[PDB]
């Protein structure tokens, strides 16, 4: 479930 | 250590360290403006994350 | 042979046929670029390559919001604005403006209507960014310095089956991984697991079972099992075990239970191969047998049947009130076992899992996940697979579908999985990645096409995003299109790219060997650090396709290999090699090019076979069936070698007497071949391989006649030729050829051409007229050759060095020419504009000599190192001065100037003379008060050449008119040439029809010259900052000095040692003396012997030339001399014309000998040649000692060896610095010989001082010399005063490091 | 044995000694394997896979060599050159690591 | 004056060479730094000015 993307988490 | 000496021809040449400091200052100013405007928690959270 | 071999006859050895000739060596780049740019009519331009390819790929830029589309019809190329001769001087970009016609009308309209409101299409022309055109040589001159693009070599976009050789595993086993690597798309893998489970990973993501990816497709349920494992029927619990079968699978199986027949006796106790059992079952009317508990029933089993495939206990439900065919000897249960490790059953589960693996950390949905999987592999634009990839996949796996589908077909994955499952158990062969059949070459065409496609995609996105704002209604084209949306993408390719590199224009050999290069790096290639050991190794399929002898011996070894002499490239991208087809016994005469992958299923026979009879009589010819060479018979021999010089490159082919030296040493000789600077007044080698003439005439370094007409006069700088002996009607008058004079090349070396024809001397079309740089009589040359004597001379040649005499420098045979071409700018400044002032302040009057009033040195003025070439002064702001300087200025009364001295000065060097100077002015002022005389001289020379060309053309016109009207008192009638002035008027029609063409040609010439003069007067363009620039073409005439690097024709090299006088050299018999003394100790160490045979053959041919030139000195055109000349030469030698005397003048310097690479002269041949020449059969001759006057008590070897002058000169290598400019942030001395560099004290050098007891030498050499800035001047002051002492407090690098560490959270504070 | 043999001249004194024999015996430049490959049979070449090819390369540098026997020598030379280029970096790394 | 704006200055870490080494930071000169030969000339001038100021009267 790890993303390592701020814009991805925001969207 | 992060010089901005102008090269021959009038075109400057700066180090890549200025970009990081400029981005940090811009994000800090944006967060400061967000905290004063009383924005929603969703926008203020993303600003702190960035 | 025509006008080239007649002047100089070159004997050839060996016995090899010359049926097929090698094509042009530069055909690769030209053929690759021609496919991209068609340059044909409108109905033409039909192919998969070129800008039209991408245009037809995505022509319509449609938007669903407004329903507007853009249609493509065709594109046209315009003429180039600037020619190459002016593009090289003006530093412009040689390219052609691209124009494409696009229609803005769209068929879609509002309310679902039909034709739009505007029935007539727009059909507007939109300008596009120009693309650089290819010169006839293939230079790709984008700027003042031409840059060629080397071809790239990468993996073919096909499926591969590579299994690791028991590595990266806990126990010894194989993985058998399969790849579906496409051309442009996400990669796919089907690697196995140690637990015998098939795992699939897309784009090297997290591994997951292949069952999920299979369920994601249409094949779901038991369809994945019915297609992988066969099903066998069984009876529903009959008497015993009645299973009707057949014996196709029972062959060679260990029976765990009694498999005897119900009615016959079979199934013997051993039950091995079961050959007799197989025959009995075949003759038993079937393989039915009578018989368990462990079976995975693959039947498509809700009321009674259930999911899962295993009974395993008692066969419950009484066989439910066709199970499987999987044994343990031939087939495995890997596919079945994979269905029990995955937890996903429904297709939605597999889609969600794939979406989570691709985009981690996001809530998956059925709508978004479906489009993601559809666009990942089943998308046209997202997943692109070239036609070569499809054909390779079809060849590896038969599919009968190619050139029509580009995306991954749903049936291909099942076939790949089946092939992988089959190869896992066995009965399969893996595919090596290093095989030449699995590697394709990407030339400039495909790379530029991909770049243009990316640019066009970006432009299409921009147009689609911009077309929504502007109202489409009541609009037109040429406005909703970015001016440079993709021109930058094509301009950056030639400018910055690992493939497109600088041109190595040092000699005619390097110009032809740099274009046939196959690099492996660049955008899409293995990095030098990621190469490994297998990529650098040579593969046995490179025979005749890639010469394994020309490769750089640096770090990137085995990655910059070039092609062979006969190797070609197919339309797909693979390398082709010619193979002469041979039938049973009798060899055919129809050579056919055999590809690398197709030649595997064939037999190859080597050349040099006895072909005296109709077929080879040996019956044991050496040939390689597939890779390894084994002695094969004469039966079914289908392919034969075309020529022995097929596996060697063009560079290695010039090495004479090859196959006699070591393979590694021959590699060094190839690199030294394309490194010799062109010498002035060079000659062809005495012992040549014959390939020099082809490489000289093929490369773009020599002029070649285009017609058959005779020459009129050779003015040295331009040669004129007549029309032709059979010229066409109404064609051009005469062909004028202007030979390029001394001009700076791309590597700072002189390049000039000299004529070779005389008055008359009718030449046939397609013949070299004037030789190029380092070429004489058409034959290629690299340097002069002198007599060599291998012997130690007082230790001067102890190590790998060379000793030469002063005779080689007295004649000026090894002297070359160089050009630096310095430049200077005149950019303005904020505090006033700069100016080219004639006099610089506080400068000496003597230093201003040889300087024009404008500030530029006159042409042909001798200049010394550290001289003022261009006097430029810049306005300097007011700065504070020390009080002592002010007091001195007030005492002397002089006034301090407000300008700074920034004039150009020559760096330390030879300081040659000036050749040419060019100045450019801005559009505001052009030739106002500077360089006015230069422009006047230029226009005068232009007018002079125009008048000369007009006069010669008018003379040719008068001659043609006279010879035409002679058929129907002309000398006393000068004005009647164009007017008959007689009753006859039949010839007047032809006279007018010829005069019209002559007048239009003259008008075209005048118009071209007027456009040239107008462009010259308009002024060249410059950057906005600069307003004036000057270029000085300083030239230096270097000579051979001690310390220079001189290498022979082979791998032997060595710096030239101290030159000795002519008398000190060894005094040979008859008064002659040697010129070079090489060390003979390099033969045992370096396994190369061809230099000795080359020296012997050179001595033999030199003796023959000396004996033949003396025969003609007695009486010219003697009958006996022709007999000897015909006897010594192997007969087209005698000529009825008077040119026999001219042939002797060239033969007097030694008769040329042409020896092939593999068919060279044997020992008996060279022995007989030496015997006929008059030299002793042993090859060695007695030599005296000139220094002492005594004869050595042993025979010595002397002969003529071909020597080269490498570019590693000593004047450009030496450098010394005392005090120069320091760094900016580190405050250390700069590096590199450009501007007063400092020799870097490396880390390993510091360990040497630490090994010794030296502690003060290393302490001051690191602090007071470069680090400390405060104490740096103290040591200099102490040295200038006379006291030796220094003080070092702390270096600047440590302070910088402390300031850096303090910037982070770490606290680095000093104590005590 | 044919090279080490000292020839006897008709006059009664040794005419001279061979050049390559002296260079190999002194140990300055010549060696045994080099002289063997120059005058001997050269043995058998090894392919890049690791095993030795079964074809006999019966020839020396003095006489001519066909392209087939030269291809294996080129393979071996390229393998040696690629091996010597990478092993030297490991030596430098080990030297830099031991000094610290 | 609108033209010649010098926008987007080149980074000092851009690799001048084709490879990764030989960055642009090395091919740069420091103008504010004074060479030691120039500073040595100043000491000589400062000392010679004191010796020359010895024959004049004290006033």
């Amino acid at each position: 479930d790890r993303t390592d993307d701020p814009v991805r988490m925001y969207l | 250590l992060r010089p901005l000496v102008p090269l021959d021809g009038g075109r400057f040449a700066t180090s890549d360290l200025n970009d990081l400091y400029r981005r940090v200052i811009n994000r800090n100013n944006r967060l400061k403006r967000l905290i004063e405007l009383r924005a929603p928690d969703i926008i203020i959270r993303n600003e702190k994350r960035m | 042979q025509s006008f080239t071999g007649k002047k100089r006859i070159r004997k050839s050895f060996g016995r090899i046929p010359e049926a097929v000739q090698m094509p042009n060596l530069i055909e690769v780049q030209r053929s690759s670029y021609e496919q991209f740019l068609q340059r044909e009519t409108r109905p033409g331009l039909r192919r998969d390559e070129g800008v039209e390819a991408v245009f037809k790929s995505v022509f319509p830029i449609k938007d669903f919001n407004e329903r507007a589309v853009l249609e493509y019809v065709s594109y046209e190329f315009e003429e180039p604005k600037y020619d190459v001769e002016e593009c090289i001087q003006r530093d412009m970009t040689f390219a052609a403006p691209l124009k494409v016609k696009l229609r803005l009308i769209v068929f879609e309209t509002e309310e679902e209507t039909g034709a739009r409101s505007v029935k007539d299409i727009k059909e507007q022309d939109v300008y596009m960014g120009d693309i650089p055109l290819m010169t006839d040589k293939g230079t790709f001159i984008v700027n003042g310095t031409e840059r060629v693009i080397v071809s790239q070599m990468h993996r073919s976009p096909g499926v591969f089956f590579d299994h690791d050789k028991g590595k990266t595993h806990a126990s010894g086993k194989l993985l058998f991984a399969a790849r579906v690597i496409p051309y442009r798309g996400s990669w796919l893998d089907f690697e196995f697991d140690a637990k015998d489970i098939v795992y699939v990973r897309i784009d090297r993501r997290r591994k997951l079972p292949a069952t999920t990816f299979l369920y994601a497709l249409g094949m779901d349920g038991e369809e994945i099992l019915t297609t992988f494992y066969d099903v066998v029927p069984f009876e529903k619990r009959s008497g015993g075990w009645a299973t009707p079968y057949k014996p196709e699978r029972w062959r060679g199986v260990k029976p765990e239970f009694p498999l005897v027949d119900a009615d016959t006796g079979e199934e013997v106790a051993p039950a091995g191969t079961k050959i007799t059992a197989r025959q009995a079952k075949k003759f038993a009317d079937g393989g039915l047998k009578t018989l368990l508990t462990g079976r995975y029933l693959a039947r498509d089993a809700e009321i009674y049947a259930e999911a899962g495939d295993e009974l395993d206990v008692t066969s419950i439900q009484a066989l439910a009130d066709d199970v499987l065919d999987i044994d343990h000897v031939t087939v495995g249960a890997y596919m079945r076992n994979t269905l029990r490790v995955d937890k996903n059953a429904i297709r939605e589960d597999a889609l969600f899992d794939i979406y989570r693996v691709m985009r981690p950390g996001e809530p998956p949905t059925v709508e978004a996940a479906e489009a993601m999987f559809k666009s990942l592999f089943f998308d046209a634009e997202r997943y692109d697979l070239s036609s070569v990839g499809r054909v390779k996949m079809n060849m590896r796996l038969e599919q009968d579908v190619s050139d029509e589908v580009r995306i991954l077909r749903k049936e291909d994955v099942l076939a790949v999985l089946k092939v992988l499952v089959g190869l896992r158990d066995g009965r399969g062969e893996i595919d090596d990645i290093d095989n030449l059949g699995n590697r394709r070459v990407r030339s400039v065409g495909e790379l530029l096409e991909n770049q243009y496609r990316v640019g066009l995609l970006r432009m299409e996105r921009a147009i689609k995003e911009r077309m929504s704002s502007v109202d489409i209604d009541t609009v037109m084209p040429h406005d909703l299109i970015n001016a440079k949306p993709a021109a930058a993408a094509v301009r950056e390719f030639f400018g910055s790219s690992q493939l497109s590199q600088f041109m190595d224009q040092t000699n005619p050999l390097s110009e032809i060997t740099h274009k046939r290069r196959l690099s492996a790096l660049g955008p899409g290639g293995l990095t030098r650090e990621r190469a490994g050991f297998e990529v650098r190794d040579v593969h046995p399929t490179h025979y005749g396709r890639i010469c394994p002898i020309e490769t750089p011996e640096g770090p990137n070894i085995g990655l910059i290999n070039s092609l062979a002499t006969h190797a070609r490239v197919n339309k797909y991208g693979f390398i082709e090699s010619p193979y002469r087809r041979v039938k049973d016994g009798k060899p055919q005469d129809e050579v056919v090019y055999m590809s690398a992958m197709e030649e595997s299923k064939h037999v190859i026979a080597q050349s040099n076979i006895k072909v005296a009879e109709g077929e080879i009589v040996e019956d044991l010819v050496p040939g390689r069936i597939n890779g390894e060479p084994t002695l094969l018979q004469k039966e079914t021999v289908d392919l034969m070698d075309v020529s022995p010089r097929q596996v060697v490159s063009v560079a290695a082919a010039l090495i004479p007497f090859l196959e006699n030296d070591d393979a590694n040493r021959a590699l060094m000789g190839s690199n030294m071949q394309r490194q010799a600077v062109p010498l002035v007044q060079s000659d062809a080698p005495l012992v040549g391989t014959g390939m020099e003439a082809v490489v000289a005439r093929d490369s773009g370094a020599v002029v070649i006649a285009k017609r058959t007409g005779v020459v009129e006069q050779i003015d040295g700088t331009r040669i004129v030729i007549r029309a032709t002996e059979e010229t066409d009607p109404a064609r051009s008058g005469v062909d004028i050829y202007r030979m390029s004079k001394f001009q700076r090349s791309n590597q700072s070396t002189c390049i000039n051409q000299r004529p070779l024809v005389k008055v008359g001397d009718r030449i046939v079309a397609g013949d070299i007229i004037a030789d190029g740089p380092s070429t004489e009589l058409g034959e290629l040359a690299l340097g002069r050759n002198a007599l060599v004597a291998f012997m130690p001379w007082n230790g001067y040649n102890f190590e790998d060095s060379i000793l030469i005499s002063e005779r080689i420098v007295r004649d000026d045979v090894f002297t070359s020419i160089h050009i630096e071409e310095f430049e200077v700018m005149a950019r303005d400044t904020k505090l006033g504009p700069e100016e080219i002032t004639r006099d610089i302040p506080n400068v000496g009057e003597e230093a201003l000599r040889n300087l024009d009033e404008a500030g530029i040195v006159a042409i042909g003025a001798e200049v010394q190192p550290g001289d003022i070439l261009v006097g430029k002064v810049t306005p300097k702001g007011e700065s504070p001065m020390t009080p002592e300087e002010k007091l001195l200025r007030a005492i002397f009364g002089e006034k301090a100037s407000d300008v700074r001295d920034t004039s150009l000065r020559l760096p330390p060097g030879v300081a040659g003379t000036i050749v040419d100077v060019r100045v450019f002015n801005r559009h505001g002022v052009d030739k106002d008060e500077r360089a006015l005389a230069i422009e006047r001289a230029e226009i005068d020379r232009l007018g002079k050449d125009r008048d000369d060309e007009f006069a010669i053309l008018n003379r040719n016109i008068s001659g043609r008119l006279k010879e035409l009207l002679i058929g129907k008192l002309a000398q006393v009638a000068s004005g009647l040439w164009w007017q008959i002035a007689l009753e006859d008027e039949k010839a007047m029609g032809e006279l007018e029809s010829l005069r019209r063409l002559f007048d239009e040609n003259r008008k075209r010439l005048d118009r071209r010259f007027e456009d040239k003069v107008d462009k010259l007067q308009r002024g060249d363009e410059l950057p906005p900052g600069v307003m004036k620039m000057v270029k000085v073409f300083v030239a230096v005439k270097r000579k051979l000095q001690p310390g220079d690097k001189m290498a022979g024709r082979h791998g032997n090299k060595g710096v030239i040692s101290r030159i000795l006088p002519i008398e000190d050299m060894p005094f040979l018999a008859d008064g002659t003396h040697v010129d070079v003394v090489l060390n003979p100790l390099g033969v045992p160490s370096r396994m190369n012997v061809g230099q000795i045979f080359e020296t012997h053959l050179g001595w033999a041919c030199a003796n023959l030339g000396k004996q033949i030139t003396n025969l003609l000195e007695d009486w010219q055109q003697g009958g006996q001399k022709q007999a000897l000349v015909e006897r010594l030469t192997e007969e087209e030698l005698p000529d009825t014309e008077e040119g026999l005397v001219e042939l002797a003048r060239n033969l007097g310097k030694g008769v040329p000998i042409a020896t092939p690479v593999f068919d060279g002269a044997r020992m008996d041949d060279i022995e007989g040649h030496l015997e006929m020449a008059g030299v002793n059969k042993s090859g060695q001759s007695i030599l005296f000692d000139g220094l002492t006057g005594e004869q050595f008590k042993r025979p010595v070897t002397v002969g003529y060896i071909y020597m080269l002058k490498l570019h590693h000169l000593v004047d450009d290598k030496i450098h010394a610095r005392s005090i120069g400019p320091y760094s900016l942030v580190t405050q250390q001395p700069l590096g590199g010989k450009a501007q007063f560099g400092g020799q870097r004290f490396g880390e390993m050098e510091v360990w040497a001082l630490e090994a010794y007891g030296a502690a003060y030498t290393l302490q001051e050499m690191l602090t007071v010399k470069s680090d400390d800035v405060a104490g740096r001047t103290k040591v200099y002051e102490s040295i200038v005063r006379g006291d030796d002492t220094f003080e070092a407090g702390i270096p600047e690098s440590f302070n910088v490091l402390v300031k850096e560490m303090r910037s982070l959270g770490l606290n680095v504070e000093l104590e005590n | 044995a044919e090279l080490q043999m000292k020839h006897k001249d008709e006059n009664g004194r040794e005419k001279e000694i061979n050049a390559i024999y002296m260079m190999a015996h002194s140990g300055a430049r010549g060696s045994q394997a080099q002289m063997k490959q120059l005058g001997g049979m050269r043995g058998l070449m090894a392919k890049p896979s690791g095993e030795i090819i079964e074809t006999p390369i019966v020839s020396n540098f003095k006489e001519g060599l066909t392209v087939q026997e030269y291809f294996n020598s080129t393979h071996g030379a390229r393998k040696g050159l690629a091996d010597t280029a990478l092993k030297t970096a490991n030596s430098g790394y080990l030297t830099r690591r031991l000094v610290d | 004056k609108v033209l010649k704006i010098a926008k987007e200055p080149i980074s000092l870490e851009t690799p001048i060479g084709d490879e990764e080494d030989s960055h642009l930071g090395d091919f740069i000169e420091d103008k504010n730094a004074i060479l030691p030969i120039d500073a040595a000339i100043q000491s000589n001038l400062r000392e010679t000015t004191t010796r020359v100021l010895a024959s004049l009267t004290p006033r």
